[PDB]
């Protein structure tokens, strides 16, 4: 895969860095350490804060909004790891940002980061 | 064919067209069952190290757990906590250093004890999994300290409290077979029967010399608690195999795991956790392949299975990766795992055939150690 | 059938004869120029309403009735939690049961009994007519079967589009109509990844279908008490609202001063704000959530008084877990939900935002 | 003949004479324009590294062990270099504790650990300009997210943490003087922050530099001795600004690619995308062909451009996958070149472009070069 | 290259897993991290404790004990890895035996692995 | 070069070198046990008695074998002093220590240069074999002669009859022997634990000439030896503060330290230490577990049933290669008593026989 080529998102495989609701992940799928498409591994953390990206979703043909939480308390999972960033802006606008470690509101304090998941949150628009 | 993530993304796809509506959550492990399988990561010596908990049925990662320097994993064989010894510095790598036990939830993971070990007393060493040991209730954890003595540590989880240290004589690893007893191998060749009160020095009484000065036994035997069977390769593939289980010990027949014919062609055993024990089958299971002398700590591409009973030779597996670490789930039709550090990856077998089931990579930095538990 | 009982309802909405002294409908504080709530000054300003005796006050702020008609009957979700029903406090299990509650209640339109009311109902040969075409012959000479029918028809009228006619900006914007302001846009975005979302919005995940801003599940804030409200209503300097632990069947201490998350369609011209009606700006209530977050010092006043907010009226069972969020509203995305807010405005009253 | 090569010539050489030595810990050499120190944040893990490295020898000299995506600094005399760091009681679970710790440059031992009250550190993947020191050395100033952009102030001299700083909606810090810094505003001016020891600081704004639709790269270059910043945006328009009278001049905006190039989908691309030498006045900056938003993916060339005119200068193929880019502040500089993929630290002449050497085994996802600039 | 063949020591590159002063070292070689090949980098403690093998030196046909004292107080540098086991003995006999963290004796306590040296402390026999 | 040897010869088992002509070098120095004093006086065998026959030491009698490649003292490459002769080091070099117990009252108590010029003019062979050396009339200047008797004495004892390096370690170094498997052992510990750091020659490569000691100066925190302070006079309140009585050392953290002694020999020249405390082998080395071993028997001295004794200087102790984190245990012990022994030369290997009985 060119790194630099258009991001081509696909709906057959949550575990693959171009899943559609990947669009702007940076770090690891939770999917990959014992979590699910949008739940946590167990011991972890999950965060309410998240940075955002509308993603197309072929199956569908609808732009969703997705958050991006991450679940934290845990070093990185180092399996699955993604970076992608359709849409992302640097960080003074942060709500599209995602280098941030977006554990705010996480139990627990906790703020280190584990993996990320990619639940839809509302229709982009 | 289907993968996990292709069915994933296929309930996920359901759901949303479903209108499908699930709180997002931290989930829960399954129950541990006797396919559970947890690979360890020492990660090369480094500061900081990951544990991965696996369903070997399914080839999936189903949870992790942090570490510190160099931990020692234990796993209960009725399935009821994990627990780790642990070691962390209050700068990363330098200041304070902390010993502690954590005995962990197996389906939250959750840690339900934080034990600390007073004056820093962990043996720290590339990880041996009979360096740190369950008695067979699962009361206690004993751990062994090297400096400035051989010396075992006695942990008990029940009231979630260290209690003690016991000086034993020029011994080492420590394999329970009682609540009050463990036996440890000594630099003379014998093993120690070390019988420990809760107060004063333990009543400790020698076997006789089981093996030679110059044949060299592993770092990392198996031990079955349960049949209360050690099995113990030496550097050329000769086991000893020594039953506890009357509470004292009996030597066995030795075995050859190779015939010598092999051992004139260059075959020796090497690994690091190179010899696996099923229970049920009574079976022993070696990584081997044709190496110098000297290098016996390599992977190896080979495993022979043999009868623990007469040591007959079983199957000869062609393992088809560079393999440092085998075990085998404790149910009847066994899976046998096959670690390489490597590649990071676990290898899942059938047992019976050899043939690769399945496999889970990115298991870290230098994976080496495989633990599973015996619930039968 | 369906078009014929929302139709009698229609006409019971508007009709004073359901007030003892016959001054005040359902209209009446539910008024239809104000997203069906009431533009009448009472003692404590817009907080309260008064009921048809001219003098008694409510001690909770009337609400729309705008997209009521969404909200489920009272239940416990898939997730163990309690959602749904109508009032403030969940009380009601659903639109027919709440009807016939301010028919009755002396400090709203005061009917001694059903009785009362069924014998109002006679007294119209419009309705004879109407109720019996619908629920049979004698309906009306019966007060327990007269009330409800005229409950359900209450219902009926309020779950016509009417009601909930989802044409709003955002609606428009959502069916490719029309875009956001960039302002309007970026409160949406707001909005959705900041802690508002894990209330005032209908699903965890995935999209609603017929989306109306709220979950439905009941949560205390920590308002503090309307003190003019609280006089008004006569209840006593010693008197808690205890939200949700009124309603009947619910005991648990832990529900005491929690209450339903509000929708927020029209929410721009509906104030005075929250339960009590105490806060009179939009940019108020939303400052509020700041109180949870912000380390600095204007955070603890409230920008309408200069003053401290004021303790909790219930100062237990906070979402602190929700309210905590870790970040602050800067004035920039106070601004940008303000605009967001704003066009969940009906079109019909869009011309009330200015 | 290479390092190891001729240390086994010494080491043989020693032998056969009998020279006997003692074992000890070494000094690293003194601290030098071609020193370059290589920041692994290993993709998110708990625990990171720092590599000091002879830039010269291709050599490392040393290592300063870290935590949660600390912020490294390096003082431009060569004095000492500090990091802010984060760490947990239980690896990354447990109390969190924030503090800065300041280093000698030639034992690399800590000569201060200063503990952070609230764990004030904003945790985010490694932005230079997030942690940053005034020119006297005194004091470092660290970003703070949540709740709301603010700065703390630390006392590098007196070894204790002073204060947080509320700000304007902002993001990074620009030291100018002992009491003065700049921060970047979401609504595109600069805002100028001047302290005292107690008080609110004095905020005032710039005029507003770049509109809404121009997204200004996390990773801008900063000289704190030339007072320049230089702000590539997404698709390599260069802002500059002037900060050394000690306030905000602003400079005609270059473009690092041609109408052509641009046409043809080059755009920047990377983690530290931009470099500044102060005394030749010098940009560089990695570029590629990518979509519109694969800015995060390493670039294959740097571009190379005089900073007051616009003019290109040089345009290298760097043979590598590159992420971050700097360069040693001296007359005839080196140019790094690191690889987050290849952990690896490729070491060019910054005239010609050509490989001179190369450092490998840079930890797990090396990503940030600093250098000081001792001239 | 084949991990199981016979090694074949060189006097030619310290940095390299075939030195003959490496014959049993096990970790990283402290040269790589900005030690030498019997000195500590900066910032490290330098272990008293060792284990020892004897090394045969190509050079001069002398067999000579390597005590492989390791640096300590650092994580783990991971530049210059080599295992090897020539002579190894397992941890029973504890002098010859290279798992073990052998950080005794270094100032501060420090007892977590950086990197080994490989000084010659005797001859062989 | 052999002629001034030769002469030293002579002049080392001279009686005509004491006062009262009872004691020659080799009196305190016998050849038959390793050059050391097998005479028993008031402590036992910890001192020595002099020529006037009541007259004892405050230190132990040291070997002279392998004297002779102990450098002069200086300070070495790494900052440290090194080197010198007498447990202090307070004589430069062989030369310079040589006419001191000639001299000193407590020992073979000459009265002055002049007197032992007196003597050595008395003895025709002498007069003949300084002149042919050092040239006519040198026995007739006190200083002349004295240094010329100091230099003979000094040639004697760098001859190869001191330094034979024929012990069963240099028979096992070139091939002509194994050791047992306890000796191995014993190397080997000896090798890796904190013995090497102070009785090895280098810090690192290899000794031609191994001596088993760096020749440096170290407090390893011994107690006084009571019977032999007592014996010596020196009084309830002395301290023998060793390197820092050296003339020209001031400083204060040289207190306490005393010359790391060669092992060779080392199992026939009890008692040990620099003031003769211990008299057994294995004892020396339980002494070192004090610094190591958590159990309450490493406090003990084995030889007398109670605790070892606060140090005679309590400050300056070399802790960082002391505090080891490591204990020896008994068969570690054994094997270093049993390796130790192998430094035996050759022609005391029956001597060794009797003190192994
Ligand atoms: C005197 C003013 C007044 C009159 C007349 C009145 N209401 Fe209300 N209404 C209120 C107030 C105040 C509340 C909130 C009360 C509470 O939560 O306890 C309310 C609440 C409701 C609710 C619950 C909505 C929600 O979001 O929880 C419904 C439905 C409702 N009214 C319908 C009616 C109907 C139908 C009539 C005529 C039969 C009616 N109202 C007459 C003032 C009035
Ligand atoms: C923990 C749940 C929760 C969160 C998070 C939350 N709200 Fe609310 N909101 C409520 C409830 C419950 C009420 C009614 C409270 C009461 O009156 O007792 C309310 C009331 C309001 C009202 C007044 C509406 C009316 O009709 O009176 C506005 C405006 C509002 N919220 C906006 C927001 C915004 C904007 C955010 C994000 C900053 C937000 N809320 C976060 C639960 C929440
Ligand atoms: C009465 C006993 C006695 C006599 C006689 C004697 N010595 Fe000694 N010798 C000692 C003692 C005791 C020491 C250690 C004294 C000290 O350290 O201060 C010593 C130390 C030495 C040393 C230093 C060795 C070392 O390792 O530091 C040398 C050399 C030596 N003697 C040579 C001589 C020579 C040559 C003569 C004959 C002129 C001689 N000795 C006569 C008892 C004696
Ligand atoms: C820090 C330096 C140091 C270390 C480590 C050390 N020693 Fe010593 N050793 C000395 C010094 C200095 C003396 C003489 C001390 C004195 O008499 O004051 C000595 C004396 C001895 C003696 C008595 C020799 C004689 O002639 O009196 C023996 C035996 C000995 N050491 C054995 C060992 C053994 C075995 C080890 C390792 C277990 C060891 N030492 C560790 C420095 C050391
Ligand atoms: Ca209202
Ligand atoms: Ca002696
Ligand atoms: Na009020
Ligand atoms: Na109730
Ligand atoms: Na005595
Ligand atoms: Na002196």
């Amino acid at each position: 895969t060119d790194p630099r080529a258009k991001w081509v998102p696909q709906d057959n495989d949550i575990q693959a860095c171009d899943y559609w609701r990947h669009c702007s992940i940076d770090g690891n799928i939770c999917d990959c350490s014992g979590g699910s498409l949008t739940n946590c591994p167990p011991g972890t953390k999950l965060a309410t804060a998240s940075w955002v990206a509308s993603c197309y979703n072929p199956t569908d043909g609808q732009s969703y909004l997705i958050a991006y939480r991450d679940c934290c308390g845990y070093n990185v999972s180092g399996r699955c790891p993604c970076l992608n960033t359709e849409g992302e802006l640097p960080v003074y606008r942060p709500e599209f940002a995602n280098d941030i470690i977006w554990c705010f509101g996480a139990e627990d304090d906790a703020m280190t980061y584990h993996c990320t998941i990619s639940p839809i949150v509302g229709k982009a628009s | 064919q289907e993968t996990q993530g292709q069915a994933a993304a296929r309930a996920a796809a359901a759901d949303l067209a479903a209108g499908q509506d699930d709180e997002p959550r931290i989930l829960e492990a399954p129950a541990p069952d006797a396919r559970r399988v947890y690979v360890n990561d020492p990660a090369h010596f480094a500061a900081v190290t990951q544990q991965f908990v696996i369903d070997g049925e399914a080839g999936r990662v189903i949870g992790m757990i942090d570490g510190g320097f160099l931990p020692n994993p234990v796993v209960a064989d009725d399935g009821s906590f994990i627990a780790h010894a642990s070691t962390v510095f209050s700068r990363i790598a330098r200041g304070e250093r902390t010993d502690y036990v954590e005995v962990f939830d197996p389906v939250t993971l959750l840690p339900t004890a934080d034990i600390e070990l007073p004056d820093a007393p962990r043996f720290l060493v590339g990880t041996y999994p009979w360096m740190t040991s369950l008695t067979p209730d699962g009361k206690t954890l004993l751990f062994y300290q090297f400096s400035p003595a051989p010396a075992v540590g006695v942990v008990d989880l029940e009231g979630k409290a260290f209690k003690r240290m016991l000086d034993v004589p020029d011994c080492y690893h420590i394999f329970p077979t009682a609540p009050d007893t463990f036996f440890m191998h000594c630099r003379d060749g014998s093993l120690a029967k070390v019988a420990f009160g809760t107060e004063g020095t333990p009543e400790i009484t020698h076997t006789e010399v089981f093996h030679p000065e110059d044949e060299f036994l592993i770092n990392h035997p198996a031990y079955s608690q349960k049949a209360g069977r050690l099995v113990w390769p030496t550097y050329t593939g000769k086991i000893h195999q020594i039953d506890l289980s009357s509470g004292d010990a009996k030597f066995l027949p030795a075995v050859e795991a190779l015939t010598e014919a092999e051992r004139a062609d260059g075959w020796r055993p090497g690994g690091w956790q190179q010899v696996a024990y099923h229970r049920a089958l009574d079976r022993i299971y070696l990584l081997v392949d044709q190496r110098d002398e000297w290098r016996h700590k390599t992977a190896s591409r080979f495993v022979v299975v043999l009868d623990a009973k007469t040591g007959e030779r079983l199957a000869k597996f062609e393992m088809g990766h560079e393999i440092d670490s085998i075990n085998v789930s404790q149910d009847e039709k066994p899976l046998l795992y096959a670690l390489s550090t490597g590649d990071k990856t676990l290898y899942i077998h059938d047992a019976e055939s050899g043939e690769e089931l399945r496999s889970v990579n990115q298991l870290g930095h230098g994976p080496q150690v495989i633990t599973t538990a015996d619930m039968g | 059938a369906d078009d014929a009982l929302a139709a009698l309802g229609a006409q019971l909405f508007v009709d004073p004869a359901l007030s003892r002294n016959a001054t005040q409908s359902c209209a009446t504080c539910h008024d239809p120029a104000r997203a069906f709530t009431d533009p009448r000054e009472g003692k404590a300003g817009l907080a309260v309403s008064v009921g048809d005796d001219g003098q008694s006050h409510g001690d909770r702020n009337t609400p729309t009735l705008g997209y009521a008609a969404l909200v489920p009957a009272f239940h416990r979700d898939a997730n163990g939690k309690y959602k749904g029903g109508q009032f403030w406090d969940g009380r009601a299990d659903d639109l027919k049961q709440q009807a016939g509650q301010p028919m009755l209640n002396p400090v709203e339109m005061a009917m001694p009994d059903r009785a009362a009311v069924a014998a109002r109902l006679r007294d119209d040969p419009a309705y004879r007519t109407g109720f019996e075409a619908l629920f049979g012959k004698g309906v009306l000479d019966d007060p327990e079967r007269a009330f409800d029918a005229a409950a359900e028809a209450l219902a009926a009228y309020q779950a016509t589009g009417e009601f909930s006619p989802f044409d709003s900006k955002y609606d428009r914007v959502m069916r490719g109509e029309e875009k956001f302001t960039p302002l309007e846009e970026f409160g949406y975005t707001v909005f959705i990844t900041w802690n508002c979302r894990l209330c005032h919005m209908q699903r965890k995940q995935g999209v609603a279908e017929r989306e109306t801003f709220t979950n439905f599940e009941y949560h205390n804030i920590g308002l503090p008490v309307n003190e003019t409200a609280r006089e008004a209503s006569g209840l006593g300097a010693d008197h808690v609202d205890h939200g949700l632990l009124a309603r009947p069947g619910i005991e648990d201490p832990a529900q005491s001063g929690r209450f339903k998350v509000p929708s927020l369609r029209n929410v721009a011209v509906t104030g005075p704000y929250m339960h009590n009606g105490v806060f009179t700006d939009l940019r108020t209530a939303i400052l509020f959530y700041n109180k949870y977050t912000s380390r600095r010092p204007e955070a603890k006043i409230n920008p309408e008084t200069g003053a401290p907010w004021g303790e909790p009226e219930v100062a237990r069972n906070l979402s602190l877990a929700e309210l905590q969020s870790g970040l602050m509203l800067d004035d920039g995305r106070v601004d940008a939900l303000v605009a967001f807010l704003e066009t969940l405005t009906d079109r019909r009253y869009e011309p009330l935002l200015e």
